[PDB]
């Protein structure tokens, strides 16, 4: 069945492809090729496992189709998901709702999950009695107890409707009623039931059970929580405005009282922003200060631009950054692929896709590849693929991608033919 | 349909079982490279296979771009998802321009739910409390008498359900409709305030499956914000002003997860469909950069992008010129599909097409002058010519357009050339 | 008793697969979690 | 409704769903159910 | 705390007694000058006489500007409330750019409150009016309350009878009572009367500890914006204020006026003691002229904190103006308002030293040759490279089974990872 996630650019990625020592293999787990930024990426991804230093910034940049990306999305499933890994593009920063400021400061606190246990002594058990002073009765498949009822707690039994044979469970520590649903017996079957109607097994061993629970969230969760009275709706609707200072250091300094007792854990994630040369000055002067941070967490980039002119400002630097923001980080360089990397990226594509092709079919497609460009050869590859299932093949074959290369033009084509008619189209 | 639009003739791309264009057909003449290669990219996208491919449809104005994305949606049915946009649609005021591109990503991605719907209707004969209610339902086929769960007494008191009234129950959610009154007891008074309904005529307990398809913005805007909510702050938002709002990466990734779960069951099918993109050149750069990552998803459907300008400048950039107006970083990502001129004889064709699918008669010589018109000026000139002169024929008492009104019509409307030679004297 | 014993099957089936339905779903964040995550 | 993910935040919890999901009741207990269809003293 | 950051090294100035900087200490190593100045700068902010008085580090990337502003914090302590800012966060999408300044502006002036309590608390064992002839007349009422420490019996006004009844406080319960209203407050029972078999949580609570009556002093710190944010909104109206977005608003200079006044009520009663601090402005250049242009009248004011900016920008031009350049991308009329700073390029061996307290701070082991290799590198480069190719360079060395770095793996590490010039002659080629 077709679920909601298929074949994409990146699917055939399953992890960096490294060994215990980082040494990166050849056609491993997906990466073909790029042996020298596989083991700068593994040793970034150590860095993010280990956890210590906070703030470290590394700027994945080379050329169009080298797999910046590819090496992003192979770090980001080499770490496990346990670890937080938010991956958004520079353009997601430019909002209407919060300053760029903002924005940055959510992608940070995005990418730093805190692990909170906690311990709660609940009673759970099915209702047999209630007698309106109160007494209450509870049973398990194991006992049988009977309590009295104070004043808040019978006028919460009376509102919740509690009635016998439902399952409930009330919490000692604050003295709340849930009711988890109703036990279905002989005389409990109807023709119709009520939406909020649940059926559910007579809890086992004792009522008074000591629980020991972990909840996963992250530093902006947490920030959107204590926003506002209802903030939590924020975390759907993402309408979270700019969170207030006072509330970001008080969450803070909560986060590190709960680690020195014990009660949480923090998990330093990553923040990987691709195409990193949308963001403008302010967004770099930011980072450079954002990543001084000790609840910053390792901060990956990727751009492929050369030395272009900073978005806000006329002045040009290497990759779309200022100095001061790429003397805070290190540079891993992607390198042009080769024939034989070209050949084996096509069929671990093929492979993914489920594509059969002649070797004949291997050769012809890496060389339009390599004249052309990767992207284009990978589309190819199902463009060929569909044009041989209607010609009811089993196996593209050469004269397959003849068809779709003469179908589907390149950009050197394409531009070619838009400039002999250049006198039609508009604006040139 | 009934009023006829500017794509009203094209039914589909023409294609033999081959998959090569036919010279005219299914309401499409010529741009036979270009009808084949979306034949391909029809296959590409019933095929489910793939995401976030992108093509881009290129050529001068006029050339069928917009028709033949139409007839890409008329080739997959009503069924698959085709959500269009133009790019001068991304400058929302409520939300960022990624949101808007995010949104119709999402409404490309079609949720074919499969239920069986259980519903008890009828009169109401008795309503007794007893614990359980005890309900009689009376229909033309008969009268059923059921046990409701206590928890519909609240339901059926809110709707104020009395014998002699024709609801029904839902038997998965237990929602009480009261529909009225039965109209048996429409003399029971000479004048009431009430809205009598008839006797439903099937059996009381009734059953249906039926499918319902949803996309996953709908999903995503009803997670957006609670809703149907009796407590004061749900019902505050229900007054409130609605606004669209940066639905979160969190609550997506969330819903992607139950339909997941849903569609395991089986009770849930995807149906990934298409997002056309027409003049995409009006994007910025902030709007290319993340259709990069966009498309690079494996949620994201097979995008088709239109573009007919030439190598201009990309918007909020100073002087940076890429072909088509989009980078070239984002044309790697896509495959471009070549619209030509349209040849006279084509044009003529067309022009038939037209006036036949707009109900106009027209003699050999007014087509022959048309054509010749349209290759003096632009097809889309001659082709709205029809109308007007088909007016004036009438006016004159006749039904077929002669070339005495095309003429006529010819020197009444000034093409765009014209006027702009006019102005530049 | 054939027919009857049907529909009580079928009922069941029903009852079966709504009950699932509904005790399948968690809460994305759930009552607990804002409460402890709230400030004094 | 089977997709409504906020109306779950007021009415449910992590702890109490896993509950849900392993007490539910499975088929054969509806079955025996179907076919099979304490005097206090103080001491 | 835990987690190591840029700047977790930074202890303080390492001043002497006599104000003169030592050559390496406190983490900090060199920019004596500066330290020094820094020194003066500090005492300035402790002797808390004056106001608005402006600082600009200045100088060259990586030359410890922030380090320095970050030791001036380390050496006013906590008490003293310092507000690091950066200068892009002044374009909000709630307020106005002056609004946010002036924001920052006081929530780097702190305030202590002193509050001072007294309570008689204990478990209630006796409510007896006390009844008499009318000058059924009362002119007491005893409550006897029991702490862990012992019992006391307090004659009390008649009038706390009112309060009791709408308390419903009984023998058994826990209250306290404040000294000055004599309202008394109702707290629950006592735990010594709950038992396992009834349920009840907020009703319960064990016996108080201490003596019956107690003086409890609570101390708080608050900032004046702070008050500005809590008298700006007060916590049905509420209902749709919370309900709705609470965006950040333009407080007026009328509360700001009103809160100064109860602040110095505050101090002239002895309650409130006040604190103020810095506000450290790093990337100033990224303000606009707009910004700088309120900031000459903010620095004016009799309220201001001491404001530290960092600018390296040089010959720029200023942000908000066409082809108005100035020196550091700050118009000259806000740099006749400010002392500047000056900070200078690291010789190569105090390279070494920051590498080597680098490693020292982040754990590492690190050999002399591999020590003189990477402050070479450093040499070249960058100061900050030769640093951040320490951790990586450890976790190769670990990898390869060595407890310390070794020469070969900071080789290694160098190949695998380059700087900002080695990819600018990478783009040029
Ligand atoms: N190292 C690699 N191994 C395998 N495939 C790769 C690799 N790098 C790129 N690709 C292929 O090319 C595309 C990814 O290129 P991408 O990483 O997006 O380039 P860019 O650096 O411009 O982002 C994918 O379709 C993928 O199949
Ligand atoms: N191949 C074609 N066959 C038949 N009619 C066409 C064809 N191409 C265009 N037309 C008609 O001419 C009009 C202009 O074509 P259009 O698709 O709008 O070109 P573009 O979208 O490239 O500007 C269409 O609305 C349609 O009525
Ligand atoms: N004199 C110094 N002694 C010790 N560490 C320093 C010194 N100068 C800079 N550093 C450290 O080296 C790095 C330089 O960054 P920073 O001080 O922020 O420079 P900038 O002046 O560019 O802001 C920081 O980690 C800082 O802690
Ligand atoms: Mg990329
Ligand atoms: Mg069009
Ligand atoms: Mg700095």
């Amino acid at each position: 069945v077709t679920r909601i996630e298929r074949i994409g650019a990146h699917s055939h990625i399953r992890g960096l492809g490294l060994d215990d020592a980082l040494e990166p293999r050849q056609a491993s787990q997906g990466m073909v090729g790029q042996l020298a930024a596989r083991r700068a990426a593994g040793v970034v991804l150590e860095m993010i496992r280990e956890g210590k230093i906070a703030g470290r910034a590394v700027l994945i940049a080379g050329q169009p189709g080298t797999g910046k990306t590819a090496i992003a999305m192979g770090m980001a499933q080499a770490l496990g998901p346990d670890t937080p890994f938010t991956a958004i593009a520079g353009s997601e920063i430019f909002s209407l709702e919060m300053s760029k400021t903002e924005a940055l400061t959510q992608a940070f606190r995005r990418s730093i999950g805190v692990r909170i246990k906690e311990e709660t002594e609940i009673i759970e058990g099915e209702v047999v009695e209630i007698q309106i002073v109160g007494k209450l009765t509870l049973k398990t498949t194991e006992m049988e107890t009977i309590y009295d009822l104070g004043t808040k707690m019978i006028e919460s039994l009376t509102k919740d409707k509690v009635q016998a044979g439902d399952v409930i469970t009330i919490d000692k520590a604050t003295g709340k009623i849930s009711k988890l649903g109703r036990s279905f017996t002989r005389a409990r079957d109807y023709d119709a039931m009520g939406s909020q109607t649940k059926f559910v097994q007579c809890p086992d061993g004792e009522l008074q059970k000591r629980k020991e629970v972990v909840h996963t969230v992250s530093l902006h969760e947490i920030d959107v929580i204590n926003s506002r009275t209802q903030g939590f709706l924020a975390l759907f609707s993402g309408d979270t405005g700019e969170i207030k200072s006072e509330v970001r250091e008080q969450i803070n300094a909560k986060v590190a009282e709960w680690r020195e007792e014990g009660k949480a854990e923090i998990i330093p994630g990553v923040l990987f922003i691709d195409e990193v040369h949308m963001l403008d000055i302010e967004s770099f002067s930011f980072l450079n200060r954002a990543l001084e941070s000790d609840m910053a967490p390792v901060l990956i980039m990727a751009t492929n631009r050369g030395i272009t002119r900073i978005r806000g400002t006329s002045y040009q630097s290497p990759h779309g950054i200022p100095i001061d923001l790429l003397d805070r980080l290190l540079i891993v360089s992607t390198t042009p692929y080769s024939e034989k990397d070209t050949k084996q990226i096509l069929r671990i594509r093929c492979e993914e896709e489920d594509v059969e092709m002649s070797e004949d079919a291997y050769t012809v497609l890496t060389r339009i590849g390599l004249e052309t460009s990767l992207r284009y050869a990978i589309q190819l590859i199902t463009a060929a693929s569909l044009v041989c299932r209607k010609r009811k093949g089993t196996e593209v074959q050469v004269d397959d991608i003849k068809r779709v290369y003469s179908l589907f033009l390149d950009e050197s084509r394409s531009t070619q033919y838009m400039k002999e008619y250049q006198d039609a189209f508009l604006f040139n | 349909t009934q009023r006829i639009a500017s794509h009203s003739h094209v039914k589909g791309l023409g294609l033999d079982e081959s998959g090569l264009a036919k010279q005219a057909a299914s309401g499409l003449v010529g741009q036979e490279n270009a009808r084949e290669a979306c034949g391909v990219i029809v296959e590409l996208i019933k095929s489910k296979k793939m995401a976030g491919r992108a093509v881009l449809l290129a050529g001068p104005p006029g050339t069928g771009k917009t028709a033949l994305a139409l007839a890409i949606a008329q080739e997959l049915g009503s069924k698959v998802p085709f959500c269009p946009m133009v790019g001068s649609e991304v400058y929302s005021t409520e939300i960022k321009k990624t949101e808007v591109l995010m949104e119709n990503f999402r409404r490309a991605i079609g949720l074919r739910i499969k239920e069986t719907k259980e519903v008890y209707e009828g009169e109401v004969t008795e309503l007794t409390p007893c614990s359980h209610v005890i309900i009689g339902l009376k229909t033309a086929k008969g009268t059923k008498q059921l046990k409701l769960d206590p928890s519909i007494f609240e339901s059926l008191q809110k709707e104020r359900v009395e014998a002699g009234d024709v609801i029904y129950i839902e038997a998965n959610s237990g929602a009480v409709k009261r529909q009225g009154r039965c109209d048996t007891y429409a003399t029971e008074f000479d004048l009431e305030a009430e809205e009598y309904v008839p006797l439903p005529k099937g059996d009381v307990h009734k059953k249906k499956e039926i499918i319902q398809d949803v996309t996953l913005h709908d999903l995503d805007v009803a997670n957006a914000r609670p809703q149907g909510g009796q407590d004061i702050l749900s019902m505050m938002g229900q007054l409130m002003k609605p606004k669209k709002t940066e639905i979160t990466d969190k609550l997506r990734g969330e819903i992607n997860k139950v339909v997941n779960k849903y569609i395991d069951q089986g009770i849930a099918e995807l149906v990934p469909g298409v997002l056309f993109v027409d003049e995409v050149h009006m994007l910025d750069i902030e709007c290319f950069t993340y259709l990069h990552r966009a498309l690079e998803s494996s949620i994201a459907p097979i995008v088709i992008f239109a573009s007919n300008r030439g190598n201009c400048v990309i918007r909020g950039t100073e002087d940076i010129t890429s072909p088509h107006g989009i980078p070239l970083d984002l044309l790697d990502r896509v495959m471009i599909i070549r619209t030509m001129l349209y040849t006279p004889q084509e044009m003529k064709q067309i022009i038939k097409i037209r006036a036949q699918t707009e109900g106009i008669n027209i003699s050999e010589e007014a087509l022959n002058h048309l054509g010749e018109i349209g290759t003096k000026t632009t097809l889309r000139y001659s082709v709205q010519l029809l109308t007007p002169a088909n007016l004036l024929a009438k006016i004159n008492g006749k039904d077929s357009i002669e070339k005495e009104h095309v003429e006529e019509i010819s020197e009444l409307f000034y093409d765009a050339k014209s006027s702009a030679k006019i102005l530049a004297d | 008793q054939e027919e009857k014993t049907r529909l009580l099957k079928e009922r069941l089936d029903q009852i079966y697969l709504v009950n699932e339905r509904r005790c399948s779903q968690a809460p994305v964040y759930g009552r607990d979690l804002l409460r402890i995550c709230a400030l004094p | 409704s089977m997709f409504d993910l906020i109306g779950l935040e007021n009415k449910i919890t992590r702890h109490e769903a896993e509950l849900l999901s392993k007490k539910k009741i499975p088929r054969k207990l509806m079955e025996e159910i179907s076919t099979s269809a304490p005097a206090a003293a103080k001491l």
